[PDB]
């Protein structure tokens, strides 16, 4: 058994549309136990100025009970059958799934159905969730990660629709009304705008069968079968910085726009950020890693960690990196940081690529590995791509990908570019925007 | 009493445009560095 053979004997995904328009997809194994859910291609881009926070809010709500059956009823049956109810919402997609027994795939796809259409919406759990809304709110600002990834949204795509946040703000999760949030439902979780996805022990058909008679409710007119096409968000190189000297570290995250789902050069924009890779404190290999910039950080001390990104989305992305570091050794970090994004586009090798491409494979298996790993890269993939990828077709791309490839890929995302950035925490030392900026050509 | 009294004007004329380019050209160029603290913002958001 071959690493091509293994690729190609995986079984098939398969996809089936109802008339209402929803998709169902899920790939069968052979396991006793399952996960299914429906990932809507929902977030906090489809809101604006008034409902932001909403999509958030409803999450809250998807899970404390359905008209057909109110809290304590819909959690005891979910419970004592010993299922795992999940899920989450991002900036242009969200995803309500189960982890349960194969033998309940179709009590769990009627459960689903359920809370995607009938939210109870408890006119009382609502001013209950305010409060809970507003203390996660306090709680993530402690996570500067977090914060940073929010700052650079929302000066790289200030204006837009992406610069807010998925939470939301603190004014409408103060007034968000019962209506609203049934309207946020109403208006976004819709049949051809979702994808029932199921991996495990299950049946394609007993799946779609179960589809068929709890996803229903089909629509009559053109405008609520269309998915509708999002205004562009107009990237901008910027920056925001937030200094608090009192915090122990900074968070400093650079990037410039990405393609977009859809585009190939995505494989190859991975592959460069494999080549750069991520690290931390604790990653034994120490100064031998093959990661230069890694290595540097190693001998230098100049972060506790750092990382690479490539964030897509619909039409755009953010491909950067984020580090974080002590207040005085931030700028050698930035330094080697845009050294390494200068090699990219100008000096990377064969070697560099071999093994970088490697490291891309494995990463692509991994995020296989589950049910539920699984059932969450069918969601993404049939909402973004309209259709599942082949491990075999990733290796197929990423085969194909070579140092001259990679240079002028880099090239064009990178070289000569206006980035964004956002810098929380003692950043006294992290220089001006004009000198980043010319850590941008040359190398 | 000044031999190079016609060289001394048709370089002043030279040194004229040319300062009248390279102080234009410079000019831009110190506002197009400097637009980045010219336009910058800043605000105080003191905690709770
Ligand atoms: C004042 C008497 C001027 C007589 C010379 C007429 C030419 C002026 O013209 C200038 O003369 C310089 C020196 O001769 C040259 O080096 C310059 O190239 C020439 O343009
Ligand atoms: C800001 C500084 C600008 C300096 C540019 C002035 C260049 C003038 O150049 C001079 O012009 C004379 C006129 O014919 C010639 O005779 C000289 O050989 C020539 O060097």
């Amino acid at each position: 058994a071959t690493y091509a053979q293994t690729l190609q004997n995986i079984p098939e995904t398969n996809v089936t549309t109802l008339d209402n328009g929803l998709r169902v997809a899920s790939e069968e194994s052979s396991q006793p136990t399952c996960t299914v859910g429906v990932w809507i291609g929902a977030g906090s881009r489809y809101e604006n100025e008034k409902n932001n926070g909403a999509g958030y809010f409803v999450e809250h709500l998807a899970f404390k009970g359905t008209k057909k059956r109110p809290c304590a009823a819909f959690e005891k049956e979910v419970e004592s059958m010993g299922a795992h109810f999940n899920g989450y919402t991002s900036r242009e997609q969200t995803a309500f799934y189960i982890k349960a027994l194969s033998k309940d795939m179709p009590k769990v796809v009627e459960l689903l159905a359920d809370v995607v259409q009938n939210c109870a919406l408890e006119e009382s759990q609502i001013e209950k969730e305010r409060g809970v809304i507003l203390q996660e709110l306090k709680e993530m600002d402690n996570d500067m990660t977090n914060v940073t990834f929010d700052y650079l949204h929302a000066t790289a795509f200030q204006g837009t629709a992406l610069a807010r946040t998925v939470e939301g703000t603190t004014e409408n999760i103060k007034h968000l009304t019962r209506a609203d949030l049934a309207s946020y439902i109403d208006t976004h979780f819709k049949a051809p705008r979702m994808v029932l996805a199921a991996a495990g022990g299950i049946s394609h058909k007993e799946l779609v069968d179960a589809a068929r008679q709890h996803f229903s409710g089909v629509s009559f007119t053109y405008k609520e079968d269309a998915v509708p096409i999002l205004p562009r968000c107009r990237f901008t190189g910027s920056e925001i910085r937030a200094r608090d000297d009192a915090l122990p570290v900074a968070h400093v995250a650079l990037a410039v726009e990405g393609p977009g789902w859809a585009d190939p050069d995505n494989v190859v924009l991975h592959v460069a950020n494999a080549i750069i890779g991520r690290y931390d404190r604790t990653f034994g290999g120490g100064k031998h890693l093959s990661s230069r910039l890694a290595a540097l950080a190693v001998e230098h001390k100049l972060c506790h960690s750092f990382q690479t990104f490539n964030t897509s989305y619909s039409d755009t992305g953010l491909f950067g990196f984020h580090f974080v570091a002590d207040p005085l050794s931030i700028d050698d970090m930035m330094f080697c940081a845009q050294g390494e994004w200068m090699r990219l586009c100008t000096s990377t090798t064969e070697s560099e690529v071999k093994r970088a491409k490697n490291h891309l494979r494995s990463a692509m298996v991994a995020q296989l590995d589950g049910t539920t790993p699984v059932c969450e890269t069918i969601g993404s993939h049939l909402l973004n791509y309209g259709r599942r990828i082949s491990l075999e077709e990733w290796d197929s791309r990423i085969s194909a990908v070579d140092a001259r490839m990679v240079r002028d890929v880099c090239s064009k995302y990178i070289y000569d570019k206006c980035p964004a950035l956002a810098a929380v925490g003692p950043i006294e030392q992290l220089l001006d925007y004009n000198r980043i900026r010319s850590g941008m050509y040359w190398i | 009493a000044e031999p190079e009294h016609d060289q001394r004007k048709r370089m002043g004329l030279k040194m004229l445009l040319i300062s009248a380019l390279l102080t234009s050209l410079l000019y831009y160029m110190k506002r197009h560095k400097w637009s980045v603290l010219k336009s910058r913002k800043m605000a105080y958001r003191p905690p709770k």
